[PDB]
């Protein structure tokens, strides 16, 4: 069981780690792009790019499975201790609104990239069929090259110290005191 | 020349000792006042006592949750106080002591009472030694200061004055005031401290503010054991340049014994004369001046130099003789008003200071219940028996 | 000069990796990534010294935003949303909610450390903590005594009908809330404190006199114990405060041997020589012949060092008698010959080529001269300072003065300070001065400033041992003999020092070092030149 | 002559302590009658909670339900796999084939349903980088608590004379500063003439404390980076380009070299000097050539 990730994408994960732990930057919750939009753009783009030999069925099946996996795996493998209270304030600000909060509508694709990175660990820790595993690997690589060709307009490198929208916000002093205290 | 100076003393400022084996101590104010009346300075100086502040009168800079926390500080139930302690940094590095609420209330009362007395025009120099806390943040207790009374004093001065300059001359400079006035153009913050493996670790040469507060916050780093002559060289030209260029209407003086020769976490090597002649030079301009005190790890030395600062502000020269007071056992073997400088190495080079001068000049050449608002209410305080 | 600019830059940079970093910065501006200000501040640290090259670059390029420092980065607008009803519009426009600082960001998740202090400063700090805590206890207690005597004075002239019902709010009618609660928590039990303050709040004038009596006897015994603490506390403070004032002098007992060696002296002189030669190579091909110059403004200092020497002749026991006589004789002769001192009241240009032993001995003597110059220059201030010490009579009445050193006569009052220091150095040479006593006297007498003479016996012993090698070594005896032959007090310069240099290069070997000591009779000026390995090349 | 024996008093002992005078002398007759302390969810420390039958500790934030201490639930607290081991699906209705009928129930998400099932049988934890991401970037190493630590981060003495800082043990020569061509060791007779110097943590370049704006040494925090190397963050206003370098990669097959063109290559930096992340071999001639082309084409603009 081996999975490959392109080196630009691995650079995205390692500078995510740098911004979280060293540079003290957490993800911007009201981002203009949510993971549902990413998966919908994926599905329509790869449906309109190729022909229709029957791949749409398991395409939408993988899309829905990844949607509910990202719903049920947001805070169980992902989400460093710094953003746990971010998730907590999302849940209480939704509980005061009498609305069940889903991570799909508000979270960014960088956490999906984190889930893709730890996918080999979850796959090797479960008993699964061989053909389903190779199909999941093929769909993962297809999503990775789709992220490759749309790499410019999706992960825009911006400094949040001088811009309003940079898909990242900075840690405050009380944030540090309640997070790492 | 001759100027009326208001001294603000509270009988309960020292009644709240923070803890045992403890650097920060508000206890020095009581021997400061004892030396005030023991020197016979009350005949040419008026004394009033400031009232304690309320909940809403501390709300102009700090958050409501900070005020609620500082209202409900009790060390007895600290077991369950864990979300709010760390959020504002309390109990991890800065422990909890009883009677804090009255301490910060009288601190803010003295600070904005001095600001209001400066704004009204009753006195030329306002002295509030009971509160000089400068390290407190908007939602963080750091630098062992919980309420940054200097920020509310500055904005109360801005309620009447157009421009007011804040200065700090001791080590562990107050980053809270610089953070609070980082974007405004009508407020300028000056800092005289040291950098490099130090506790605050903030204040750079490139740190001059952003936005409308660009080039409106100067910060010069220093080194260990800077002597009196080099401190005069780093004080006087930048002071005359900042009076010529910025032209403030009021000056906030944060005197303290942290910049003296003897200190616990400090690194400076100035005596009483070096700490006082700079104040004399900045007072010779004749501009209204606010004096606050919130530093000093030693106790005898900071009490002695603050007594000398009051004596200088009274336009008299204090003798070296020390009379009898209830605090006479504190001082050293000589038992005189003499803060002896240490023999620290003067690593601070003249060329480094000169390069700092060129960078500072190049940065500064571009400058060219609320019912009780506005204060104006203090007790008379005409009968003290601190003389011995 | 474009075709020779990169060669000059490569020659100036020297190191290869630094040239690759320069090449990378060159690309960073050349790839439309860096701006002109970044290149300007890069060449500010790169070619700042070369003014001609910097002006050439500025003219060729054509050079005529926010700073955004490492600290105080921008917060999100989510934290700005905060009701804050006690904030008006002027507070809105003078204060910012999107900029906050925190020292752990400056530490880069590594923490902070404090300045290291010696043990005397630490015990002074701890006794200051004891004094603060104990006096705070006493004075908060008698403030509570004042509060209790005030409300007892209020209830002194009223009847039992209003004495039974005297319910009062917290604070006891004063402007403080918890000073009385804190002092009764300190003096009574933790669990009993709640019940006694409840009884005091809900029922005064019945429990107030008894707690008044208990607190008053607590103040009485507290003041008595403070009074009996005061004598020993002041005695410890008198001996620990001047130790705490001294910082470099505490480690000077080892610093005066660590920094004052041979190899450190060759290291210093070679650093000065290489700095001057590199600066001239950068600037101008001729080099100056004057560096590390010592001025001699006084003549009695040599007499004081001679007094220390002839006091130290009769103290050492590991040397034979005529060896001591010979070393004293040539030590006197060195002063009698070097500075043209024909006669002394205490006895009862020229070029010199020297090896490393005589060089470090001369550097030792110039260091001693510098120490005596620094204590002499400010001697005339401390003399009149100690002449009119206005003693406070109130401390005399309670016996508060520092009389630790006045019994046997170490006080500097009523006598010259420099003569007393000379006598103390002579007695320390005699070895019966209980060294800490001399250290404390020198600290108190001139305010801890002259730390350089704390090891006077040690440096005198080292200089005596180095001067003993002047005659034992055959080469040193030879060069002293030809220095006797060369010195004639006649106009023979500019044609005789070449043969001198040739013969001292021939007689000594390659591993020995050469030092040019140029002495001027007028105004007493000296020049020491490092000329090692320049003639045998 | 300190005497702590007889003048030690009776009411008060040595301070920063207490004694029996506050308990025995308090007469007032006026009232007239398995767990761990490592917290294996983020490898850090803080406020801990523990389960009775589980030896793993968690913080109040490192849980699937985020809980505050001010409103913590009463009674016993149990983890997710505690609910999966001693509770339902393993005590009663034990996990025989519930994965397959779960797949049948949840509308055939079987390519992800096994991971959905394994979500419940797993404790919540912080994100940790996978092992195969560590090998491709050798510059970053795991810290003590699990933070990002690249090569920017580092692993009488206290004042006074320090000539050992001016002397390098590699050759014994003199550390000449870049700006002023001096080491300025000074002398023991004039300590004030001496200037503090420091070496670089990357290229060992000597530097004075007076040339660059810097007060004292850098002992705690990130490595002292002299302003001579490639900066990690650049800024150009046009909104802007930040260009956070590439933080280097391994020597293995991921590193690709392709020296083809020297003029107008559009490599946007990230080059090395010789005598995907596509990097090219770059010499001095190419660099000066593209510079001269660039500032000649940019003078008139």
């Amino acid at each position: 069981i081996s999975l490959q990730i392109p080196i630009k994408l691995k650079s995205v994960l390692v500078d995510d780690w740098e911004y979280v732990t060293k540079d003290k930057k957490i993800c911007r919750l009201p981002a203009d792009v949510t993971v549902e939009m990413v998966l919908n753009k994926y599905e329509h783009e790869v449906s309109q790019e190729l022909e229709s030999p029957g791949s749409q069925s398991q395409l939408s099946e993988y899309c829905a499975g990844l949607k509910l996996y990202f719903d049920k795996c947001l805070g169980n493998m992902l989400l460093y201790r710094l953003e746990r209270l971010q998730y907590d304030e999302l849940l209480k600000k939704s509980s005061k609104d009498q609305k069940p909060l889903v991570p799909i509508r508000i979270y960014g694709a960088i956490h999906l990239l984190r889930l893709i990175s730890v996918l080999p660990e979850l796959i090797s820790s479960t008993t699964m069929d061989l053909q389903s595993c190779q199909l999941l690997i093929k769909q993962t690589e297809d999503f990775l090259v789709w992220l490759l060709m749309h790499v410019d307009e999706y992960f825009n490198d911006k400094d949040p110290n001088r811009s309003d929208d940079a898909l990242y916000v900075n840690t405050s002093s009380q944030y540090e005191g309640v997070a790492l205290g | 020349d001759k100027r009326r100076v208001a001294y603000f003393y509270d009988a309960d400022v020292g009644n709240y000792a923070y803890g045992a084996g403890h650097p920060m101590k508000p206890h020095r104010i009581r021997m400061a006042h004892s030396l005030i009346m023991n020197y016979g300075l009350y005949k040419k100086m008026e004394i009033y006592r400031a009232k304690p502040a309320t909940k809403q009168e501390m709300c102009q800079f700090h958050t409501d949750e900070y005020i609620d926390f500082l209202s409900r500080v009790t060390p007895d139930n600290l077991e369950m106080f864990k979300r709010e302690s760390v959020k504002f940094n309390v109990g991890d590095d800065c422990p909890v002591f009883d009677g804090l609420y009255e301490y910060c209330s009288i601190s803010g009362g003295g600070s904005m009472e001095g600001a209001a007395r400066l704004n009204r025009g009753k006195c030329d120099v306002a002295v509030n030694y009971a509160g000089g806390l400068h390290h407190a943040k908007k939602s963080e207790a750091s630098g062992f200061c919980y309420l940054n009374d200097i920020v509310l004093g500055i904005i109360e001065l801005l309620r009447y004055h157009p421009r007011v300059l804040y200065i700090d001359i001791d080590v562990h400079h107050g980053d809270g005031v610089e953070e609070a006035f980082y974007t405004t153009d009508r407020v300028m913050t000056c800092s005289f401290h040291k950098y490099g493996e130090f506790f605050p670790g903030t204040g750079e040469l490139r740190d001059i503010g952003v936005g409308a507060g660009k080039n409106y916050a100067v910060n010069v780093p220093l080194r260990d054991g800077i002597d009196d002559a080099t401190y005069r060289s780093v004080f006087e030209p930048v002071i005359k340049k900042i009076m010529e260029w910025y032209q403030p209407s009021a000056v906030v003086l944060q005197c303290g014994g942290d910049s003296l020769s003897g200190d616990r976490l400090g690194c400076f090597n100035l005596s009483m004369e070096g700490h006082a002649n700079c104040v004399n030079y900045v007072k010779s301009f004749g501009i209204p001046m606010m004096v606050v005190g919130g530093g000093g790890y030693t106790m005898r030395n900071v009490a002695r130099t603050w007594c000398f600062e009051t004596g200088l502000l009274n336009n008299v020269v204090l003798d070296k003789d020390l009379p009898y007071n209830e605090y006479y056992e504190y001082y050293g073997p000589d038992y005189k008003l003499s803060v002896r400088p240490s023999n620290m190495f003067n690593v601070n080079t003249p060329e480094y200071l000169d390069k700092v001068m060129t960078n500072i000049f190049a940065n500064l050449e571009n400058t060219k219940v609320e019912e009780d608002s506005a204060e104006a209410k203090d007790t008379k305080g005409g009968s003290q028996y601190a003389r011995d | 000069e474009e075709v020779t600019f990169f060669e000059k830059a490569k020659r100036y940079i020297g190191n290869k990796h630094l040239y690759t970093e320069f090449l990378k910065i060159l690309n960073l501006y050349s790839q439309d990534i860096l701006d002109l200000d970044d290149l300007v501040e890069k060449v500010d640290f790169y070619l700042g010294s070369n003014k001609e090259l910097f002006t050439w670059f500025k003219n060729f390029v054509g050079y005529q935003c926010e700073a955004f420092g490492p600290s105080y980065k921008r917060l999100p607008k989510s934290d700005t949303f905060m009701p804050c009803s006690g904030r008006d519009d002027m507070c809105w426009e003078v204060l910012n909610d999107e900029w906050v600082g925190h020292p752990v960001w400056a530490s880069e998740d590594s923490g902070f450390i404090a300045h290291r202090k010696n043990q005397y400063e630490e015990t002074l700090f701890k006794i200051e903590e004891e004094r603060h805590e104990y006096d705070f206890y006493i004075e908060s207690n008698l403030r509570t005594i004042q509060c209790l005597e005030t409300i007892v004075n209020k209830i002194e002239n009223m009847t039992e009908n209003e004495k039974a019902n005297f319910k009062l709010p917290p604070g006891l009618g004063h402007t403080s809330m918890t000073i009385y609660k804190k002092v009764i928590r300190k003096v009574y039990d933790k669990e009993r404190g709640f019940e006694i303050i409840d009884a005091l709040h809900e029922h005064p004038a019945v429990t107030a006199p008894v707690v008044l009596k208990r607190l008053k006897q607590k103040d009485e015994e507290w003041r008595r114990a403070q009074r009996e603490w005061n004598k020993v506390w002041r005695e410890l403070e008198q001996k620990v405060f001047f130790k705490s004032l001294d910082h470099l002098g505490l480690t000077f007992k080892q610093a005066d041997k660590k920094l004052l060696t041979t190899k450190q002296l060759i290291s210093e002189i070679s650093s000065i020589k290489v700095d001057q030669t590199n600066k001239k190579i950068h600037w101008l091909t001729p080099k100056p012949k004057s560096q590390l110059d010592f001025d001699f403004p006084d003549k009695n200092i040599f007499y004081d060092i001679l007094c220390l020497a002839d006091t130290f002749i009769t103290h050492t026991t590991a040397y034979s008698n005529p060896d001591k006589e010979r070393l004293k004789d040539l030590l006197k002769y060195f002063i009698s010959l070097f500075f043209s001192i024909s006669f002394e009241k205490i006895e009862e240009i020229f070029n010199l080529f020297a090896n490393t032993n005589i060089y470090i001995f001369f550097r030792h003597w110039t260091t001693i001269y510098e120490r005596l110059l620094e204590i002499k220059q400010m001697n005339e201030r401390v003399t009149k300072e100690i002449n009119t010490r206005s003693t406070v009579t109130f401390a005399k009445d309670l016996d508060l003065l520092s009389s630790q050193l006045s019994e046997m006569g170490l006080d500097f009052v009523g006598e010259d300070a420099y003569k007393q220091v000379l006598r103390l150095s002579r007695r320390l040479i005699n070895g019966d001065l209980e060294h800490q006593w001399f250290e404390e006297s020198l600290r108190q007498a001139y305010n801890n400033k002259a730390f350089k003479l704390y090891t006077i016996d040690k440096v005198t012993q080292s200089l005596v041992k180095h001067a003993h090698t002047l005659m034992t070594d055959a080469k040193t005896a030879e060069i002293m003999a030809l220095f006797v032959k060369d010195r004639n007090a006649s106009t023979t310069s500019a044609k005789d020092q070449i043969i001198y240099r040739l013969q001292v290069r021939s007689h000594m070997s390659n591993t020995e070092n050469m030092f040019r000591i140029e002495f001027d009779k007028r105004t007493l000026h000296v020049s020491i030149q490092y000329i090692a390995l320049d003639d045998l090349t | 002559k300190k005497r702590p024996k007889r003048l030690s008093s009776q009411n008060v002992n040595y301070d920063l302590k207490r004694r029996k005078i506050i308990t025995s002398e308090g007469i007032e007759r006026s009232f007239k009658n398995e767990n761990e302390d490592f917290c294996s969810a983020c490898n850090q420390s803080g406020s801990f909670l523990c389960c009775d039958t589980c030896p793993k500790s968690f913080h109040f934030l490192c849980l699937d339900p985020p809980i505050d201490p001010n409103n913590l639930p009463k009674g016993d607290w149990h983890c997710n796999e505690c609910k999966f081991k001693i509770f339902i699906n393993n005590s009663m209705a034990t996990l025989k084939k519930i994965e397959s009928n779960f797949i049948k129930q949840n509308n055939n998400v079987k390519i992800f349903a096994k991971l959905l099932f394994n979500i419940d049988s797993h404790n919540p934890k912080q994100f940790q980088l996978p092992n195969y991401i560590k090998e491709t970037f050798p510059a970053v190493k795991t810290g003590s608590r699990g933070q990002y630590s690249d090569e920017n981060d580092k692993i009488g003495q206290s004042d006074s004379y320090n000539p050992d800082t001016h002397i390098d043990s590699n050759s014994g020569k003199f550390l000449i500063c870049y700006k002023c061509n001096q080491t300025r060791l000074g002398s023991w007779s004039h300590p004030e003439n001496s200037r503090l110097i420091m070496t670089c943590d990357y290229c060992q370049t000597p530097w004075h404390l007076d040339c660059v704006p810097r007060a004292s040494f850098k002992n705690l925090g990130s490595k002292w980076k002299c302003p001579l190397h490639s900066p990690t963050k650049v800024y150009k206003k046009i909104n802007y380009k930040v260009w956070k370098k590439q933080r280097l990669i391994n020597k293995k097959n991921q590193l690709y070299y392709e020296p083809l063109q020297k003029i107008g290559y559009q490599n946007n930096g990230n080059i090395q000097i010789i005598p995907d992340f596509k990097i090219t071999q770059i010499d001095e001639n190419s660099i000066k050539y593209d510079f001269f082309d660039k500032i000649y084409k940019s003078k008139m603009v």
